[PDB]
RNA sequence: GGGAGACUGGAAUUCCUGGUGUAGCGGUGGAAUGCGCAGAUAUCAGGAGGAACACCGGUGGCGAAGGCGGGUCUCUGGGCAGUAACUGACGCUGAGGAGCGAAAGCGUGGGGAGCGAACAGGAUUAGAUACCCUGGUAGUCCACGCCGUAAACGGUGGGUACUAGGUGUGGGUUUCCUUCCUUGGGAUCCGUGCCGUAGCUAACGCAUUAAGUACCCCGCCUGGGGAGUACGGCCGCAAGG
């Protein structure tokens, strides 16, 4: 199939991830 | 030229001379179609060049013609995506022509106040081998040498 | 093509010993020949690479000379 | 970076806008613009749903550049031409940065229109595996002189000959000295007084034909990239010229 | 001194050639540059700056005595055609033509590709 | 080249030492950082150390999968063929569950030649947190353990029976050309490719190694985003799953 829809999954993968990132520290904190 | 190479005119010999020579030179000369006053000034220079050395106009004009005819020139040449100054062999015609248009073109930047003794000095200085013809044959040969290294291609 | 010397019936046993049998299966380089430009059967092809490194490891046959 | 804008119609404060979104395009251009050009106009008919129509032209270093637009207002085109303009620019750049990746790259590996041709030699491969020499031929060595040497090899059509020499008495080889002329080798080299009189400018290679083997002489001709190679052979002690041929093997001519 | 027989070791380079004539006991006697006879940059690279530097090397190990010398060859094909060539033609006597270049039985790991 | 352990071989890169030896070497599309003139690069001799095993070497072998080739020895798993001596349906699948599971990553202790995230400069660019160049730390390596993910793909779950062929190639048995040397050819069992019937498919294509004809068992799907995300829970040192 086209790879547009590997494209979304990856963008969003991605975007979890840095936001994962940048809140490591306050989720353990928090936890 | 996309088809193939393209047939030359046969110019004819000189009256007063019976030269191919001295006919392309009145031709590189020519200005405007006056073909009248071209003849008019190579006859004269030739006349002028004859009366300072006491010799036939042909022979010292061949002289000076062989002394800044040259044999190798640069071109830009591109290979592989890439532009280089690449030493070329000059076939005898364009050496020719090349030689022409050089005397007549550094005749015409003289200061000897007219166009027929400028040609007579140039002509002349080219024979004894020190016209600004000269010059530029040996500039162009020097380039020629300086980037023999891109000859392979 | 050509034949596998060592599957007729007249075909001499590999051996890391005899050198002659081994140099007339390596190039001018020393390198071990290609299997299609000698013909012998994959399993003799094999003996035959085998016996050649061993010779090498024990200095009968040159590391490539 | 100056624009004029020739806007029509009624379009208030549209050459301004213009003027200012479009002049921010210079930095964009990598060569220098000259008489960057804007044009507003706006449909008559009601009917249209877009009926403003911008253009803009630039002349960048020579070359054109040129978009259009269409938008409800001036605002909306002026914007829609300053992002076309900015596309065209990006696809124009032609500095090395854009087009270094077109370049024809490698050795071998992929191939494109300006790519390098290979360079193929006048005889079919026939790579080492298999070249084998099978060609052997044995002219003439009755003793002969440099012009009948020449003239033996105008016709054959060849351009290096192996005879023996008159005076000498040795095997030579004769080939053509390019612009110099003709060349002659022999097994020991001798001046031209020894050698018999001839009328043909040529000259004489003062290096001596060395003694090698038949696998050696293989290696030097493939690592010399000459022509041919003449020698005297180690074990025959005779002279002999290896030349590749014309279907990949060595021409070995021998007595 | 006055060595009558040498070796000629030509390490051909993608953007450079050095040419070194030894005392067979392998002691360098006379070598010349790529960038010696007056190239720099990739002009450097070409076939003539191999020529050059083989012709000025040839030089400075015949006025050191040196007659009759083999060749070594050495990397990958720039100039080794035409330094040979150049060996001979400065009236240096060439003995025997051999391609010696290290060729690993892969061992170390080579750079990454470019691109 | 199925796996584990032990010992060990050579080429090459790097570094060190000592000769010869000079003014450049290196690098690119072109250059500059960089190295060298305190003796570099080059060449020879010696020494130290780490990693990977050129030729053999392929659409060829083994393995359930990941994956697996320098050599030798020890221990060990699986497969195929023939005889059919033996037991006599003891078979298939398998929710959960357990085990193995590329690379990257984590912990402790070693090792560190080359390569090299991060990080420095050089270069290109309007801008270069990049592509290219010079250096370069983790890491790549070894031992014991963690994690449990991949385009972990043939994007094709496992078992069985049947349905035209033709031709490569790996392994093993046998009849006839018969020299019996020979891919001689035939027959047969087990793999691994290519082309092609019927048949199937939306088409591309699959086609005895089925995506054909049917039977048994398991897993999975019910429009696209939101989302393999939030909450809760389990595992994990952590990343996270």
């Amino acid at each position: 199939g086209s790879v547009i829809k590997k494209r979304r999954k990856r963008m969003s993968k991605k975007k979890h991830r840095k936001l994962l990132r940048r809140t490591r520290v306050q989720r353990r904190k928090l936890g | 030229p996309r088809k193939g190479p393209a047939p030359k005119r046969p110019l004819v010999n000189d009256p007063v001379y019976g030269s191919q020579l001295v006919t392309q030179l009145v031709n590189k000369v020519l200005l405007e179609g006056k073909k009248s006053l071209a003849e008019r000034i190579v006859y004269g220079a030739l006349e002028q060049a004859r009366e300072k050395t006491g010799t036939d106009p042909v022979v010292t004009l061949k002289r000076a013609l062989d002394n800044v005819k040259p044999a190798l020139e640069v071109r830009s040449r591109r290979v592989g995506g890439a532009t280089y100054q690449v030493p070329v062999e000059v076939r005898p015609d364009r050496s020719t022509t090349l030689a022409l248009r050089w005397l007549v073109n550094f005749s015409r930047q003289r200061r000897e106040k007219t166009m027929v003794e400028r040609l007579a000095n140039e002509i002349l200085d080219a024979s004894n081998g020190l016209g600004a013809s000269v010059k530029r044959r040996e500039d162009t040969h020097k380039m020629a040498e300086a980037n023999r290294a891109f000859a392979h291609y | 093509t050509r034949k596998c010397v060592f599957c007729s019936k007249k075909g001499q046993t590999i051996d890391y010993k005899d050198t002659a049998l081994l140099r007339t299966y390596i190039s001018e380089r020393g390198k071990i020949r290609a299997r299609r430009v000698t013909g012998n059967c994959v399993q003799h092809q094999r003996d035959i690479a085998v016996a050649v490194k061993n010779a090498r490891e024990v200095a009968l046959l040159p590391f490539g000379s | 970076m100056d624009v004029d804008v020739s806007t029509d119609g009624e379009l208030p404060g549209a050459a301004e806008y213009a003027r200012e979104k479009i002049g921010r395009l210079s930095r964009r251009a990598h060569r220098p613009v000259l008489h960057a050009r804007v044009r507003l106009t706006r449909h008559g008919d009601p009917a249209v749903e877009r009926p403003v129509i911008a253009q803009a032209n630039l002349d960048v270093n020579g070359r054109q550049v040129r978009a259009q637009v269409e938008g409800v207002n001036a605002r909306e085109a002026v914007d829609r031409l300053e992002a076309r303009l900015r596309s065209r620019l990006e696809r124009i750049a032609e500095h090395w940065e854009a087009r270094r990746g077109g370049v024809p790259a490698e050795a071998g590996r992929e191939w494109r229109h300006e790519s390098e041709p290979a360079r193929r030699p006048g005889y079919f491969p026939r790579p080492p595996e298999e070249r084998r020499i099978i060609r052997r031929k044995s002219f003439s060595m009755v003793p002969c002189t440099v012009d009948e040497a020449a003239l033996e090899m105008e016709m054959l059509d060849y351009d290096f000959h192996l005879f023996t020499e008159k005076g000498t008495g040795f095997a030579a080889v004769l080939y053509k000295g390019g612009p110099t002329g003709y060349r002659l080798v022999l097994v020991i080299p001798v001046p031209a007084d020894e050698l018999s009189p001839f009328e043909k400018p040529i000259t004489i290679s003062t290096h001596p034909a060395p003694c090698l083997t038949q696998r050696d002489a293989v290696e030097r001709l493939g690592l010399l990239g000459l022509p041919f190679l003449f020698y005297i052979d180690a074990a025959e002690g005779r002279a002999s010229v290896i030349y590749r041929r014309y279907d990949g093997h060595y021409g070995l001519i021998t007595p | 001194k006055n060595v009558p027989h040498g070796a000629a070791h030509i390490k051909s380079t993608f953007n450079n050639t050095i040419v070194s004539i030894t005392d067979p006991q392998g002691n360098v006697i006379a070598w010349a540059s790529s960038g010696h006879v007056g190239f720099k940059g990739s002009r450097k690279s070409t076939p003539f700056a191999a020529q050059l530097a083989a012709e000025n090397a040839a030089r400075k190990a015949q006025e050191h005595g040196v007659k009759k010398v083999d060749v070594f060859v050495k990397g990958p094909g720039s100039g080794r055609e035409t330094a040979i060539r150049s060996l001979q033609a400065a009236g240096l006597e060439v003995g025997t033509i051999s391609d010696v270049t290290p060729q690993p039985h892969n061992g170390c790991r080579p750079p990454k590709r470019r691109r």
